[PDB]
């Protein structure tokens, strides 16, 4: 605040009044009348608060993406995982003399999980 | 210090017994 | 366990979940990754894979902790799973150790009120204004039920919180615990030469000094047109900076040294503590299903573990 | 050394005897770390485990310098062991190398009072001018604030 200032009811130069406002202005602040009021009227839509000065830990706002880049690189290998089983199958068929079966029994054996075989 | 340093010592003296007591290699499985 | 907010250690310990299942799935579905064991004897059909369910999520943790693994992955396809959770837990780590600069040092306690609602709920803290003042006074003529419930405890009171002065009151604050009720143009003179003490909240009502003259006196035309000359003239404010500063308290806005202690770090020596008693349960866990499988080979189970044993 | 404590210099090195003990006793007691030797000759009762008292240590003191050792664990006994002891050298680095940016330099050593204005208000620190002279004889005759303060 630059200065300190107030309101007040305005009455004219010796108005028998001034002395009778004053005592009912201090009696509804000890009542809590002109808080209650004020409260009423400066509310409004109560505009959501500054979080100040402190901590700020990470979120998915700062870091965030790296969890799309991590799953792009995920469906990414998934695109190489049968690239490689198409690769592998070409080249079963230079054994085989192409049968599209290789491909078949190829992802049986995806279905022998043993450790071994 | 006084406890955990006492605690770490029952561990250090297991492991030892452990270690001059044990042919790692031999046969021995599933033993201590 | 500060500078990843707690959304994110969630999104990180299922990233491990996550990634591992996927290194699993990939790892069992490529056909290069299924190489031929016993080099020794290169002629059987008896083409392996290390990928355990096990050893993909010891992939996904080991990568973590930068320590790195075992079963580095040996195709186009499980080292793209693999290449992409190594850029993820650095960036992860880089982000973590780069923030957590700032949460080593630190804040400090908050105390138990904040303001006249969450003290007049407390039996626990005393408190009290300056008997026959205009503190006193206001909680005696209130009927609003906070500020009447704080005088249903001073009036059962009387002789032990209300203060005969204010200089009783600060003293009491000091040497006790105790919440003294003063007015606010008071505390703005006290917290800043004493630093033990602080305004908790803020106004309770607003109210303001004055120059009492006599019931009718001519005075008060003239007080009244002599303050507010003082006031913009900005008298009113320049006695005020003369008295009310003093030595301008601070404490904390340095900020100095500080080493970590067990006050700081502290609780990982818990977490490391409760790692072994949960492995101590496992190790455990397994001589009982080794035992269950036991009984399958041969006889009697319990003879089984003691003979090992 | 400063940005950890002296208890937790001694915590940490406690803890590096700690878990290679642990990790020992549950390498030789978990069947699953006992593998067998000579894949060449897979026919002989003759399974060994990598893990000694020397190994054991030499991955505590290994993964608590961030390099890493030769036996990484193989069992999902002995890899909760070395998992979490990954976890605690992964802070405890982080706890130092993030603290150690206060302790290479500090602010080095200022002064407490930095003018006349610092210096009017402290009761602490005494200070005189010259009895007679033109120094004592300014704060005599002067009537600003700060310079009226130090005449007080
Ligand atoms: C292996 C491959 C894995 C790939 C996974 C991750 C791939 C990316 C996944 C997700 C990305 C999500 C994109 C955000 C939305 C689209 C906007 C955009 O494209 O930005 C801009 C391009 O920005 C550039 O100019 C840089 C080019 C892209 C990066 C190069 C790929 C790295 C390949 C790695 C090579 C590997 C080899 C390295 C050695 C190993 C264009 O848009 P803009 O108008 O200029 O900006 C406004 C943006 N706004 C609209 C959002 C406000
Ligand atoms: C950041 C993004 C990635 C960038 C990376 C790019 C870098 C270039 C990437 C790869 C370059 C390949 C160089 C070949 C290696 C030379 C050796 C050789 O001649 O024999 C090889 C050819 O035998 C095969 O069967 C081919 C399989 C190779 C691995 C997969 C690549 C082809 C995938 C097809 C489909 C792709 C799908 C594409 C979809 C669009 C065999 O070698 P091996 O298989 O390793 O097994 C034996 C091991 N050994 C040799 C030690 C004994
Ligand atoms: C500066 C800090 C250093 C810390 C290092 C401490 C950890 C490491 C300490 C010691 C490592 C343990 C040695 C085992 C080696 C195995 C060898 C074996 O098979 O049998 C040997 C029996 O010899 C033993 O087994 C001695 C073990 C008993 C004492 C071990 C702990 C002493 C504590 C110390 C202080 C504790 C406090 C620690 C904190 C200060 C005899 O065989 P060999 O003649 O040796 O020939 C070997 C080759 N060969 C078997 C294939 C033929
Ligand atoms: C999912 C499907 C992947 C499949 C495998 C997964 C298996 C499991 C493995 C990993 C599991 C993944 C982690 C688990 C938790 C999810 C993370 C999270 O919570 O929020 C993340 C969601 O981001 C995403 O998860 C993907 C969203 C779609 C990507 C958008 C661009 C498309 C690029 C792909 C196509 C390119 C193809 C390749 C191009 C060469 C954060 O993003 P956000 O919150 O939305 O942003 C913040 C906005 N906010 C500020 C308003 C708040
Ligand atoms: C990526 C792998 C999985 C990760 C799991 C993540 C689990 C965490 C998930 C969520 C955490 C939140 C819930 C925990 C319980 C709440 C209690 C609490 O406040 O903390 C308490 C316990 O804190 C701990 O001990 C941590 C929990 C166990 C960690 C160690 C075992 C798991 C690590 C190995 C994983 C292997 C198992 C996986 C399968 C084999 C500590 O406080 P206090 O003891 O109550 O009081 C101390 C007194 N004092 C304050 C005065 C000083
Ligand atoms: C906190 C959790 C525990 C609480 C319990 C407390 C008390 C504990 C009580 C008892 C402990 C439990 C039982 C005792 C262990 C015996 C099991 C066993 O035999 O293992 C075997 C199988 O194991 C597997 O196949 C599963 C392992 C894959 C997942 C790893 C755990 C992480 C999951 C994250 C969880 C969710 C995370 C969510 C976080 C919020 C391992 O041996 P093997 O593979 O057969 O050998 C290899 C075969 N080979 C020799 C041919 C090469
Ligand atoms: C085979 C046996 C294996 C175990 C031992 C193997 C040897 C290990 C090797 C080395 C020993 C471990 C570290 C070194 C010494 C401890 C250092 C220390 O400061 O104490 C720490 C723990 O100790 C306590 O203070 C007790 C805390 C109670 C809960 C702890 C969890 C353990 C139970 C597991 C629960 C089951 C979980 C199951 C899964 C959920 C913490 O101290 P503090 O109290 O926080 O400090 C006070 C803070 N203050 C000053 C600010 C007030
Ligand atoms: C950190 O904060 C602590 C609590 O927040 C505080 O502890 C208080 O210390 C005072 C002493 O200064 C304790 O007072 C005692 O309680 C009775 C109550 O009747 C006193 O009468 C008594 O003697 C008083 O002591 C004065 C100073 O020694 C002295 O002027 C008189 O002799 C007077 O009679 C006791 O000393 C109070 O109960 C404590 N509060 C608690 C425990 O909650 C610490 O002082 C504070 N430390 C710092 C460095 O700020
Ligand atoms: O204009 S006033 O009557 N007199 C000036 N002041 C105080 C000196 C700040 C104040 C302060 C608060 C007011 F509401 C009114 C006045
Ligand atoms: O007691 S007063 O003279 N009149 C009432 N008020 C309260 C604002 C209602 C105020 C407010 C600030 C004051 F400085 C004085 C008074
Ligand atoms: C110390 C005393 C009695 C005075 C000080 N001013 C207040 C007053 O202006 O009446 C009183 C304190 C109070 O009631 O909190
Ligand atoms: C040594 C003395 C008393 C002299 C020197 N010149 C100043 C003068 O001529 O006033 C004084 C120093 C001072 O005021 O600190
Ligand atoms: C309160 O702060 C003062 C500094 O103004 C300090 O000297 C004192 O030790 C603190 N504590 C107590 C109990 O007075």
């Amino acid at each position: 605040l630059i200065d300190s200032k107030g309101y007040g009811v305005g009455t004219p130069m010796g108005s028998p009044y001034r002395d009778k406002i004053t005592i009912a202005i201090l009696q509804l602040q000890e009542e809590g009348k002109l808080h209650m009021m004020k409260e009423k009227w400066w509310r409004g839509n109560g505009c959501p608060e500054e979080e100040s000065k402190e901590a700020s830990a990470l979120g998915v706002q700062n870091i965030g993406g790296i969890f799309i880049v991590l799953a792009a690189g995920l469906v990414l290998s998934v695109f190489v995982a049968v690239g490689e089983f198409l690769y592998k199958s070409k080249k079963n068929a230079q054994l085989e003399k192409r049968s599209f079966c290789s491909a078949m029994v190829e992802e049986l054996r995806m279905s022998l999980k043993c450790q071994r075989r | 210090i006084g406890v955990t340093s006492g605690i770490v010592l029952v561990l250090l003296i297991i492991s030892i017994l452990v270690q001059v007591k044990q042919p790692r290699k031999k046969v021995m499985a599933c033993k201590t | 366990l500060n500078p990843l907010s707690p959304d994110i250690w969630m999104y990180v310990l299922l990233a491990c979940l996550g990634v591992s299942c996927v290194l699993f799935v990939i790892a069992r579905f490529s056909p290069y990754e299924w190489y031929n064991p016993h080099p020794c004897n290169p002629d059987s059909d008896v083409v392996e894979n290390n990928f355990t369910l096990l050893n993909s999520f010891w992939f996904g943790v080991g990568a973590l902790m930068q320590q790195g693994s075992e079963l580095m992955p040996k195709a186009l396809s499980t080292r793209i799973v693999g290449g992409i959770w190594w850029f993820f837990t650095l960036i992860i780590i880089s982000s973590y150790t780069a923030n957590l600069a700032a949460f080593l040092t630190v804040e400090r306690m908050e105390s138990p009120i904040d303001s006249a609602d969450d003290l007049a709920k407390q039996t626990k803290i005393e408190y009290g204004a300056v008997e026959d003042g205009a503190t006193m006074t206001f909680f005696k003529k209130s009927k609003i039920s906070t500020y009447d419930k704080m005088w249903a405890f001073m009036s059962s009171r009387r002789q032990s919180v209300l203060v005969k002065s204010n200089e009783e009151g600060i003293q009491r604050v000091l040497t006790s615990d105790y919440a003294f009720l003063m007015e606010s143009t008071t505390i703005e003179f006290v917290t800043q030469r004493n630093c033990n003490l602080t305004q908790i909240g803020g106004l309770i009502d607003s109210k303001g000094y004055g120059v009492g003259t006599p019931m009718g006196s001519p005075y008060r035309d003239k007080i009244t047109i002599a303050i507010l000359q003082l006031q913009e003239e900005g008298k009113l404010h320049m006695m005020k900076e003369k008295w009310w500063r003093g030595n301008g308290c601070p404490e904390e806005e340095s900020k100095e040294a500080s080493a970590l202690g067990v006050q700081n770090i502290g609780g990982i020596f818990i977490v490391l503590a409760a790692g072994l008693v949960l492995s101590v349960f496992v190790a455990v866990g397994e001589f009982l299903y080794k035992s269950k499988k036991n009984a399958q080979l041969e006889k009697r189970s319990f003879c089984s573990a003691m003979v090992e044993e």
